[PDB]
């Protein structure tokens, strides 16, 4: 049997609000370690992975090793019955091919009691190389999603260039041609307003702000995002996840 | 000219 | 030769919101008792009464009964050009195949004034006779209208369970089920409290309480009143003026 | 070379947001006397005049006059992307077929950077002759706003009667008619709830209410707006620009 | 399956 | 019917 229960109901609902936008179906690994899922898109351009460590959760008892398939637009809809206080505790037996959810208001006088049918699931994991980045930016996430937002209505395509000073974000359209372009902050009152540049070397690759988009989806998540970039190599969006982990997104680049 | 992440990383 | 000055000028607009979703023509019924509404859906599965006290309008002048019959959707467009503190006054003659509405401002400096055309309509008056019901439930109809509309994501059809304890609203899908359970609470807009002759477990489509649901800002809590195989009333009371019941049929297959 | 910043960033916004619905492409006339736009719809029925005095800027510099064509829907789209607190700076060369647009940010983290493509206009300057109006309404322009959009809803057109004591917008449906009826303010008020009518002669005149409601896409620029009529002469709708200037519309009445 | 409330009142 | 402001303006 397994089961972990998670207080912050709201940190659960965030996470499938970032996911089902971007992939439909995908196979959760749950492990001692906690629930780790990778999956593509529809089309193998952009890849989503998940890290959320079992000391996160209040409750965390797995025996064996699950790869549970989900359709996550299923699952979504299911966490959309639950209230933000909610406390959401989850559970499935191995052979058990139907997972359970459980969500406690703080009411204690609401308690809804879902279940949800699985699928079967091929699914290639890719090897992720943990790498060494030419450039690494840690900028308001809020910031982050507007910029791609407003881009994506000028070209197809953001640039980013990123030197020591600062981060630019440039399209171009057939209408024109924008430059956004943010400085490092100094004497940081905080980290929630403000933007930072660990640079080996400058950098400028050029990605589809189609993707992007899907992956501003998790802003909910966290108010800073970090992105991860060398010369021809992915992109890595990365959105905190309240000291329970990490959802990291990654986008091949142009040629 | 955009590659698919299936080139980028394998295994 | 009639005429009634309402003064929360939203408890109207909020009326036709209800409906119109569920009823596209209805007759209005008027009295010196004030002003009564029934009228089934397309299909003929649900059933809606409206019930308005002339002692809940400010003027109420009624002196031939009026059987005004209107597209809610023609009525419905011509309320939305009304500002939620307007007054709406209403007014028709005898003879008259239209009805004048006057929707006065705050500012008492604008002075709205439209004018909406009827229509003939047969409709069989049902007797809906007064009922003991083995189970009703108040609850918060924010809550309720949260529940249909989660649910009818689950399933087609909601399943109610009633005990003394509590009340539990079950759907099932292809994608799954869902069981939510709500218990009689500590201290009464809030609260959920459960009369119960005897436990009763019912099964309705959601489809239909998801157009009831539709009544929901006209009243924080909404009542919920079952017996087998007897309609399912839902309840939401008009700030003291009167009350909007909607009446749906149960299912059962083989 | 030509050069404008104004701190009020908004100003600008809210401009493009009540022309683009109208107007596609349009000539900007700049001149030492500042930014003079005039032009009529796609079908010729209605003609919007544009006036910023240089007076309005925070710099103003232009040394011959330009005459910039651009795609109002283009510039729209660039606009949408600047802070409402941001401070817009425009720039053109003689011989630039671009136009730049500089918005700088509320304490300057951040500065947006576009440049857009111009067009050649040919553009008969129609003459409007300066006239004294048998009836000048001065009123809320939410309130005019909220009434041609609520009117739409009945017909096609509005009929506007205006006498001393009040003005009358009126229009006829399938399902009904409808009167809104408003009187000169008593207790002659503060005075953007107020309303006011210099008053000639008494004028009753029919318009196209879809035309309208592209007007009052400018009612974010004024808490008033003033409605002038003569018989068998355009409809002139006019929104204070705060200091600035002004936007009139016009539109031709009906038979 | 449904019934119509017609059944479950009348005139 | 409804005209042009073309008729009611032009130079």
């Amino acid at each position: 049997m397994f089961e972990a229960r998670l207080v912050q109901g709201s940190i659960l609902k965030k996470v499938l609000e970032a996911l089902k936008d971007l992939i439909n179906e995908a196979c959760w690994d749950i492990s001692s370690s906690g629930v780790n899922l990778q999956s593509m898109d529809s089309s193998h351009v952009s890849l989503v992975q998940l890290t959320l460590r079992s000391e996160g959760f209040d409750t965390y008892r797995c025996d064996r090793n699950l790869a549970m398939g989900v359709n996550l637009t299923s699952m979504s809809k299911i966490l959309k019955c639950a209230g933000n206080e909610d406390i959401i505790t989850l559970r499935a037996e191995d052979n058990a091919d139907t997972l359970a959810l459980v969500f406690e208001a703080p009411n204690q006088e609401k308690v809804s009691d879902y279940e949800m049918k699985l699928m079967d699931l091929d699914v290639e994991q890719l090897g992720i190389p943990e790498q060494e980045y030419s450039c690494v930016v840690k900028m308001p996430s809020g910031e982050f999603a507007r910029i791609c937002r407003d881009l994506s209505h000028i070209g197809d395509a953001v640039v980013i260039s990123c030197a020591k000073d600062g981060v630019k974000f440039s399209a171009s359209g057939e209408l024109g041609n924008g430059n956004i372009k943010l400085s490092q902050t100094s004497n940081v009152d905080k980290e929630e307003e403000a933007v930072t540049i660990e640079m080996n070397e400058p950098v400028q690759l050029t990605f589809a702000l189609r993707y992007l988009n899907f992956f501003t989806k998790a802003t909910p998540l966290s108010s800073t995002v970090t992105l991860s970039m060398s010369a021809d190599v992915p992109l890595v969006v990365e959105y905190k996840i309240a000291d329970m982990g990490h959802l990291k997104y990654y986008l091949a680049p142009k040629i | 000219s955009m590659r698919k992440i299936c080139t980028y990383f394998h295994r």
